[PDB]
């Protein structure tokens, strides 16, 4: 998180290099995040 | 935001308007995503007395349309659907662009 | 019959025809037509594919939701064959290539694969097996294609005694080889023919007629272990047939006699292409060979299908090969070719 | 102050009633009935052949300058002998008012086209024809506007099924889109919603 | 707990399981059958029984406005526990 | 065609590049909205209006709600009416942004398109906050609105309105006095006042032609009579005058938005009549009568007294009207939708006399046709 | 009396209108085949026009005849202006419909249809 | 300007297929009162509904499919004569059932306490 | 005097009063061929005489527009021409005759 | 009130005539447009770095559907069919029967996501907050069939998104 960026880009995520059994070094999906961090990233709330 | 002082002046003279005065991006000036609980009002018909649905029944006050004239059944002045509409007044805030 | 196999509806796209068919080699001409007919009926279709899934995209709109299921199979993999034929009561065999590749030959694609499919189909207890052979299936034909076709037909009959073996003569249609091969000889100057094509007699059969015969063979109760010969109504000499093809395509026709050994050498040259060859020696042999007459075998009229003449459907195929000058020309302009009856 | 109930406008009701009496007196040959709904909407029911005279009067009269054709539709009522009910909505900008004119017709009886009075009537009557089947006699170009080319039947009739009779799909055999009889994967589930208890006694129909 | 059909196919909590001779099992080949492991009946049976000393009790599912509409259970039948049917919760008077 | 606004088969008879006749073929987006409305309940017919003019969604919803409330003889609460007006003006800003930017894109300019569509993205954020859907809110319902505003929506709307006049000025700096745009849009598709009135044009078309007529000023609805704004009037009746009128309408909509933000009243957001609007969740889960009314409203719906009405509003594209006929049941008997673009596209042939292909594209842009509402 | 006729009043003039429409369609099949690049013959097109005309041979009401010829003229003018595509012209032929049997035994075999 | 003696027929204009014109036998009737409720507001207007056709189960999702376009079509008419006229002019077959109106019943509260008759009630 | 009327296609008329008088006189002449008992004739003749009185009484254009309450003078002239055309058509139509035909038994009943 | 958008006549003094002539020859307004475009170039872009940055949403957002449970684990749905009756698109199919313990539950609960219009009427008509429109919106598919959810799929979605769904319900339910 970086509050100095404009709203929309003030929270970002770097995805894991390996999830379950897929090698996600390059192919990263927008739904890999768990539901709680998904909510925090989409800014439905304020507390992580 | 974050911009070089040279770039700020370059944009300001190129655009002709102070861009930093009204930025197009949101920087912490928006409302917090988490807000305190609200309390909506109840309404006018949440009284516990003198409140019978008979006296506030909107649907039941509708009536079949009035039959002005049906074929089955001095000098009157000619009439109009309504008095003629008044001429619009020219705007005082900005009469001409 | 199982409760889920009882027919229902008015035979539409969303109906239930009670047919569960595994269509081997459905990613082709006859395969796509048969799959389209089954989907139009409203049947359960299983399409085993070994190519890219992109090459099987045109089969998706041919059936309703949950009717077309795509599975991956290998030709020499009995486990995959069993996996794809486990839950189907009809198995249709259309696997075949006109050329020999590095991994698969005429023996492999016409004897080993059909026999394996028939053997595994019997193990899974499928009710009906349909197998496509060729009309000129001779045990000692000059063409290894026809030799392997006959050997594989015998092997399939041995493995699955309750089979229906279809023997079409020659398929002509939009994606066919026959008319396109004959009409693609514009580029190579003239048209080479063996003995000017005066010794070869052919009666091609329409693709839609073949597909409808395959479909009705499934629904026919007393065609369980039979052999059918699908041929057209009119027999044409090869020279007259090629002349009519070029007349309908509105292209200059310059036929010349090419000796058999020279034609064999030319076919040998054209089969070195790593991709799909334009022509091969066995293709030349099949073109030269006349269509055998087998009156004792049943046919389309016996199944319940009236044969479609070439003249009616020759313009669907050959209109693409015309130029802008003759694109708008009608079908009635070109007179029908002379027949041999 | 009765916040739930909508307010009423006696003055506008009286004005509309007076104007309805006025138009009925002016045009007694065609005007059969005049009604004023409780929400101040004047409504005139006339003979079908009076469309052109009544509309021309309401458009060009000095005391009724209804120069804008708001809408033109039809209502299918199967029980009535003249099922189709042509409805004209007119707007008078000079007097800031609206009016409605209603005529009746059936499948075979033609209604005179009002394109010579209002130009929007061109497309509005094309839509009416394409949707219901009402034929307009003198029309510059009468043909389908909304339905598919070669579509059979008029969709907005109350006797026309919701899903139609045919559907479309692509048939690889003929390399073109084909039309086949409709066959839904899931049938439209019709709901019986009407309660068996009378809601509004004010609209109770006499048992004769 | 998910139960296994005689054909090895997982059985849902509503008793759904394709027959051995049903062709529709072909759709699960090279794919999976979507079955949730948790069973509501098993979980609610594992839940205990509340014991309150009143003939009439109220259940709203817990949470207030976030639960089910509040209903009243009459615990006069001593041979069985009164079960709020919105949430399937049992109540019973103390026998002691 | 990219300039066909998605679905329009314009059969043009060109003589070189001039236009001899235009025969617009519509119905490529005809679904059967009126038939489906006949088969659906009053509550279930609202999203159909939400999808008619998919650029003025709150405006279509407001028109339908006004029709149903007039038939029901009820009155929405003042706070609900003020929220309706505020979101109607926000939707008008959205629609005018879309129209001007699409017209500029058809002409050949795209930077204003991108800027004003970023602004549209912010307004869609407002929509998603208030309702939960970015485009099709289904928020305005007969008897009021669905839910009350969140506790920061007014502040964020104030910020957006404060930072939008500069965007309008930037848009004007690129097209208003540009000679290329002036040549493209001046004296193109001139329509006289009498022709516009007869052909049934409404809204910006009439104002450009010079007609001093606005529904919000002449037949006020909701609390539009309680706000002050100016109605732009054209002088020449061409594309340039209509563009100027639309920009000035954007500015006046900003005025109305400011007035609504300053004058927002407190109270409930739907009619206090549980036989028309469903009760709150707490009342439904604690009160027997409230639960019964919730059940009946969401299963059968509310009955509407028999009768026919025609209500019209000043939607951003013109006069949007609904002619609703009820037979006393819970589902409408008939519903005719008078879209503003229908008459305009009917009159497209007249406006394109003597013009060329580019001028025809410009005339389509200035007519601002949405084929969802055109075809219904 | 007092019944408004759409056109042509009595039946003879309606038959005249029918013959005019049939002539107009007959002199259009070759153009339809040429323009749309149909695979059918001109004779097949004329036969189909004759069939579509003959399926209303039992009409005895002049107003219905007038409405039928009006709709036929609309469809004719749609074909000339190439507003229709090859799709609709071939929809006139039902080239993909399965043959529904009309005998009682086959109808009993296939399903519950009357 | 013609006579009106001849029957009206709009089958050739409605666009309905010949199958659904010839093989359809609609039913004209006043709907039976829902026996679960004592309201009679749904027994006022005549109805016209079509014969039930085949419904099967979808191979996927097990939904109920249909091939009858007019399965859900129910028309409401003010009177039997109007319903019959509409059916005749649209060419369908029809079967008409007359209205079943309850006969008057003589109710008396005093009969619940009869001196000698059997109508006396044993409980309230 | 005014440069433009503010309406496209509505040209400024340099002789308002003469045109208004001529149009109203023509309208009154047309109304003389309509039967005396006709309800249409009395109303339009009354309103025309009321409007023809104002033009003959006020020479000022702006005050005339204010008193007529029908918009600008060009709009008034257009309304007069439309009224003249309507009067001619009505003389052709003759709608003062009795009703052509009553509707069927229950034609306008609703709901039904 | 009304205003004239374009009714301002130009002046005719020599200074203004020369200024207009200079504008006609020397493309002053064109240079002004260039300057505006250059300023927008030198500004900062408003593009987020998807998928590493997600756009803002609200607790009222309506996305993928789900079926919830009570904290005890029991299903919330009681097969009241209000969602089925109120669904505008008729995308919900419900079939029920008494359970082994007599509970009123569902045997078939199907939502056709290709037929749903995502309007939220089902979650507002649910008397026990069983069916909800969860926050998930990225559930695209390569095949049509997988977009026909059933009871098992909806229960799996509810179990996966239970925490976020509960948080959204807590944040929003006071407005309902
Ligand atoms: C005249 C000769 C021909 C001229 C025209 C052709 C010139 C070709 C020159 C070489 C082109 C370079 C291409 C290689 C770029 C690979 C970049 C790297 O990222 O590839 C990744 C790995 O991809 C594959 O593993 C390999 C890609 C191709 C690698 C090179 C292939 C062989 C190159 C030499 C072939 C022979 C060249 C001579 C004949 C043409 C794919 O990343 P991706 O997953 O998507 O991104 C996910 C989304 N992110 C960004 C958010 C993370
Ligand atoms: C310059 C012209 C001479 C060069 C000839 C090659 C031209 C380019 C090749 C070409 O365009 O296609 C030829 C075409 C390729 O087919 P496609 O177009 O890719 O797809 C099928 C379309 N229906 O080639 C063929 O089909 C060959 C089929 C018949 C070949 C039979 C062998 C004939 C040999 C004659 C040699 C005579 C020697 C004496
Ligand atoms: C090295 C490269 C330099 C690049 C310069 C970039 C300039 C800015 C780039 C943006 C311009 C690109 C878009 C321009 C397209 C439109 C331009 C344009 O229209 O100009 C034409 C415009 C006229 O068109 P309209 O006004 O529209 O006519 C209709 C009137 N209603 O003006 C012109 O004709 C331009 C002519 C050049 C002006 C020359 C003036 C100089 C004359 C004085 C020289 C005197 C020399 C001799 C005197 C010596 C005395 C001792
Ligand atoms: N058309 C003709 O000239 C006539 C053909 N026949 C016979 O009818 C059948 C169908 O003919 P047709 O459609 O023209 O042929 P195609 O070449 O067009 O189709 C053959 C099909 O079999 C598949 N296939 C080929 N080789 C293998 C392999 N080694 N393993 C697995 N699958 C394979 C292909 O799939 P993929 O693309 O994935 O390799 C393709 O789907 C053949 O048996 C043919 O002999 C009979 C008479 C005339
Ligand atoms: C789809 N809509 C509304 C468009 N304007 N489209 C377009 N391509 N310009
Ligand atoms: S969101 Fe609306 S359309 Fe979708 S399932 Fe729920 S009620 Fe039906
Ligand atoms: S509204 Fe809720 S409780 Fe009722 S059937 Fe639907 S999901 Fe179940
Ligand atoms: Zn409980």
């Amino acid at each position: 998180e970086d509050n100095k960026q404009f709203f929309g880009r003030h929270r970002w995520v770097i995805y894991t290099t390996e999830m379950n059994g897929r090698d996600t070094f390059w192919d990263v999906d927008g739904s890999m995040v768990p539901p709680e961090w998904h909510r925090w990233l989409h800014c439905m709330t304020d507390d992580p | 935001a974050s911009a070089t002082r040279v770039i700020q002046l370059l944009r300001n003279w190129a655009s002709g308007r102070d861009l930093q005065a009204k930025l197009q991006l949101r920087y912490q000036e928006i409302s917090k995503r988490t807000q305190p609980p609200p309390k909506l009002p109840v309404g006018p018909s949440h009284k516990l007395s003198n409140n019978y649905y008979c006296t506030r029944d909107g649907r039941r006050e509708a009536m079949p349309p009035s039959i002005v004239m049906s074929s089955q059944k001095t000098e009157k002045k000619a009439v109009t659907p309504a008095p003629p509409i008044k001429r619009w007044e020219l705007s005082k805030d900005q009469p001409y662009l | 019959l199982h409760h889920a196999l009882i027919p229902h509806g008015k035979g539409g796209r969303s109906s239930v025809s009670g047919i569960v068919a595994t269509v081997f080699g459905a990613t082709g001409f006859l395969g796509r037509y048969v799959v389209n007919h089954l989907g139009r009926m409203g049947s359960q279709v299983i399409v085993p594919y070994r190519c890219e899934p992109y090459d099987t995209m045109h089969l998706r709109p041919m059936g309703d939701l949950g009717q077309i299921i795509f599975m991956e199979w290998n030709g020499k993999d009995k486990d995959s064959i069993r996996k794809v034929v486990e839950h189907s009561n009809v198995v249709i065999n259309l696997v075949g290539r006109e050329w020999e590749t590095k991994n698969f030959d005429f023996e492999d694609v016409f004897v080993k694969i059909p026999h394996a499919i028939a053997q595994v189909s019997k193990e899974a207890g499928v009710e009906k097996l349909i197998h496509i052979s060729h009309l000129n299936a001779d045990i000692k034909s000059p063409s290894r294609y026809l030799r392997s076709k006959a050997v594989g037909e015998k092997e399939v009959r041995a493995a699955f005694p309750e089979a229906t073996i279809i023997k079409p003569s020659d398929i002509f249609g939009r994606e066919d080889r026959f008319l396109n091969y004959f009409a693609s000889m514009r580029w190579f100057g003239g048209v080479p023919l063996i003995s000017l094509g005066k010794e070869t007699v052919k009666q091609p059969v329409y693709i839609v007629d073949v597909s409808k015969g395959i479909i009705n063979a499934i629904k026919d109760p007393d065609a369980k272990g039979k052999t059918f010969a699908f041929v057209g109504p009119n027999r044409y000499l090869l020279f007259d047939l090629v002349q009519y093809i070029f007349a309908v395509a509105y292209r200059p026709f310059l036929p010349y006699p090419l000796p058999h050994f020279a034609y064999r050498w030319v076919g040998r040259l054209f089969e070195v292409s790593p991709f799909e060859p334009w022509t091969t020696r066995d293709k030349v042999e099949r073109v030269h060979m006349s269509d055998m007459t087998l009156p004792h075998l049943p046919g389309l009229e016996d199944l319940g299908i009236q044969a479609t003449p070439l003249e009616l459907k020759a313009i669907e195929v050959l209109r693409r090969h015309r130029t802008y000058r003759w694109l708008t020309s009608e079908m009635e302009d070109v007179k029908p070719a002379k027949t041999v009856n | 102050t009765r916040p739930t109930i909508r307010p009423r406008n006696d003055v506008v009701h009286k004005q509309l009633s007076a104007f309805g009496q006025y138009v009925a007196e002016i045009l007694p040959k065609y005007v059969q009935q005049v009604q004023v709904s409780c929400f101040n909407e004047l409504e005139i029911f006339i003979h079908p052949d009076g469309v052109i005279p009544v509309l021309t009067f309401l458009r060009d009269h000095t005391n009724a300058q209804f120069k804008s054709l708001a809408d033109l539709t039809a209502v299918d009522v199967p029980t009535r002998q003249n099922r189709f009910e042509i409805v004209y909505n007119l707007l008078s900008l000079r007097f800031n008012s609206r009016i409605r004119v209603k005529t009746y017709t059936d499948e075979l009886t033609p209604i005179e086209s009002s394109v010579t009075v209002y130009k929007a009537a061109n497309w509005y009557e094309r839509e009416i024809w394409d949707m219901f089947g009402v034929f307009f006699a003198n029309h510059p170009d009468l043909r389908r506007i909304l339905t598919d080319y070669g579509f059979e039947g008029h969709p907005f009739r109350k006797d026309f099924p919701l899903s139609g009779y045919v559907e479309l799909r692509y048939d690889d055999e003929v390399k073109r889109v084909v039309a086949e009889p409709v066959e839904l994967a899931q049938e439209f589930r019709k709901f019986d919603l009407n309660s068996p208890w009378e809601a509004f006694p004010a609209y109770r129909q006499p048992p004769e | 707990g998910v139960r296994t059909s005689p054909t090895g196919e997982k059985v849902t909590h509503t008793g759904q399981a394709y027959d051995d001779g049903d062709y529709r099992r072909v759709r699960f080949s090279d794919r999976q059958k979507e079955v949730n492991e948790n069973f509501a009946i098993d979980l609610i049976a594992e839940q205990p029984v509340s014991e309150v000393g009143s003939r009439v009790i109220s259940c709203d599912g817990g949470g207030g406005a976030l639960g089910h509409p509040r209903v009243y259970i009459n615990l006069d039948k001593e041979t069985k526990t009164g079960t709020c049917g919105y949430c399937g919760l049992q109540f019973r008077q103390p026998h002691h | 065609h990219p300039a066909a606004h998605g679905v329009l088969r314009l059969v043009m008879e060109l003589s070189g590049e001039m236009v001899r006749k235009c025969d617009p073929h519509i119905g490529l987006l005809h679904r059967g909205t009126e038939k489906l409305i006949e088969y659906k309940t009053y509550l279930q017919a609202l999203p159909y209006f939400d999808r008619l003019d998919y650029v003025s969604m709150m405006c279509n919803e407001q028109a339908y709600s006004l029709a149903v409330e007039k038939l029901l003889n009820i009155q929405p609460p003042p706070r609900a009416q003020w929220i309706r007006v505020l979101f109607g003006e926000i939707t008008r800003l959205l629609n005018h942004i879309m129209a001007v930017t699409t017209h500029a894109l058809d002409i050949g300019a795209m930077t204003p398109f991108f800027w004003m569509f970023e602004e549209r993205e912010k307004m869609f954020e407002f929509y998603e906050r208030v309702s939960g859907a970015r485009m099709h809110a289904a928020y305005i319902r007969p008897g009021g609105v669905h839910q009350d505003l969140p506790l920061g929506l007014l502040d964020d709307i104030y910020e957006f309105s404060k930072n939008f006049s500069f965007r309008i000025d930037e848009l004007e700096e690129m097209l208003t006095n540009n000679r290329i745009w002036r040549n493209r849009t001046v004296d193109i598709g001139v329509v006289t006042a009498e022709d516009a009135l007869n052909y049934g044009f409404s809204g910006v078309m009439l104002r450009g032609s010079g007609i001093q007529w606005d529904l919000r000023k002449t037949q006020p609805y909701d609390v539009y009579d309680q706000v002050e704004f100016d109605v732009p009037i054209g002088s020449r009746g061409d594309c340039y005058d209509r563009y100027l009128c639309r920009v000035e309408e954007m500015r006046q909509s900003l005025r109305i938005i400011s007035q609504c933000l300053n004058k927002m009243p407190p109270g409930e957001i739907k009619v206090d009549d549980a036989k028309v609007s469903p009760p709150k969740r707490a009342e439904m889960k604690t009160s027997m009568e409230s639960l019964i009314h919730h059940f009946k409203l969401y299963t059968e719906g509310y009955q509407v007294p028999p009768g026919a009405t025609y209500t019209a509003i000043e939607a951003p594209k013109g006069e949007f009207g609904v002619y609703l006929v009820s037979d006393g049941s819970s589902r409408p008997y008939r519903c005719k939708i008078k879209a503003p673009g229908f008459a305009h596209l009917a009159g497209l042939d007249k406006m394109s006399k003597g013009h060329m292909l580019a001028d025809v594209v410009a005339i389509i842009g200035t007519q601002d046709i949405v084929f969802g509402e055109v075809d219904r | 009396t007092s019944v408004k006729p759409i056109f042509s009043r009595d039946m003879n003039e309606a038959k005249r209108r029918v013959r005019e429409l049939y002539r107009a369609w007959y002199r259009e099949v070759p153009n339809t085949v040429h323009l749309f690049q149909l695979d059918i013959s001109v004779k097949q097109g004329r036969d189909k026009v004759r069939e579509m005309f003959m399926k209303n041979a039992h009409v005895t009401d002049p107003r219905v005849v007038d409405l039928l010829v009006i709709k036929g003229k609309m469809e004719l003018e749609e074909t000339i202006n190439v507003w229709k595509q090859r799709t609709h012209i071939m929809r006139f032929f039902h080239e993909t419909e399965a043959p529904r049997p009309t005998d009682f035994l086959s109808k009993f075999y296939v399903g519950h249809d009357p | 300007l013609i006579a009106v003696d001849e029957k009206l027929d709009i089958t050739t204009l409605t666009g309905v297929p010949e199958e659904h014109i010839k093989t359809r036998k609609v039913r004209i009737f006043v709907p039976a009162r829902n026996n679960m409720q004592s309201g009679v507001n749904n027994t006022k207007k005549w109805k016209m509904e079509f014969d039930t056709r085949e419904r099967w189960e979808n191979p996927l999702m097990g939904w109920s499919s249909t091939a009858d376009p007019l399965s859900n079509l129910v028309l409401t008419f003010s009177t039997k004569e109007d319903a019959v006229a509409f059916a005749e002019k649209n060419g369908w077959s029809f079967d008409v059932e007359e209205r079943k109106v309850p006969k008057p019943k003589s109710k008396s509260y005093g009969a619940n306490f009869s001196w000698n008759k059997r109508t006396r009630v044993s409980t309230k | 005097l005014k440069k433009t009327t503010g309406l496209v296609g509505l040209a400024v008329c340099e002789t308002p009063h003469e045109r208004l008088k001529i149009l109203y006189t023509k309208i009154l002449d047309v109304l003389g061929q309509i039967p005396k008992n006709a309800a249409y004739r009395k109303y339009t003749e009354q309103i025309t005489n009321e409007k023809l009185g104002m033009v003959k009484a006020e020479p000022d254009v702006k005050k005339l527009e204010e008193q007529l309450q029908g918009g600008q003078i060009e709009e008034v002239i257009l309304q007069a021409e439309n009224e003249l055309s309507l009067a001619r058509k009505m003389l052709r139509w003759k709608p003062w005759e009795p009703l052509v035909e009553e509707p069927p038994a229950n034609q306008w009943k609703w709901p039904i | 009130t009304y205003k004239f958008v374009n009714m301002r006549e130009p002046s005719m003094d020599m200074k203004s005539v020369t200024d207009r002539a200079a504008q006609t020859l020397l493309w002053t307004e064109l240079v002004r447009g260039l300057g505006m475009t250059l300023s927008y170039l030198f500004r900062e872009p408003a593009t987020i770095n998807y998928p590493f940055e997600k756009g803002p949403l609200s607790p009222r957002f309506r996305g993928e559907h789900a079926l919830r449970r009570y904290p005890s684990g029991e299903e919330r749905c009681i097969a009241c069919k209000l969602c089925e009756a109120v669904c505008p698109a008729q995308a919900i199919t419900i079939e029920a029967e008494p359970r082994a313990d007599g509970s009123r539950r569902t045997t078939r609960y199907d939502i056709d996501m290709t037929k749903c219009i995502y309007c939220g009427f089902c979650q507002e008509a649910c008397p026990v907050d069983a069916i909800v429109e969860g926050p998930n919106f990225e559930f695209s598919t390569e095949t049509h069939e997988e977009l026909l959810y059933n009871k098992e799929k909806l229960l799996n979605n509810g179990d996966k998104w239970e925490a976020e769904i509960a948080a959204n319900i807590q944040a929003d339910y006071l407005y309902r």
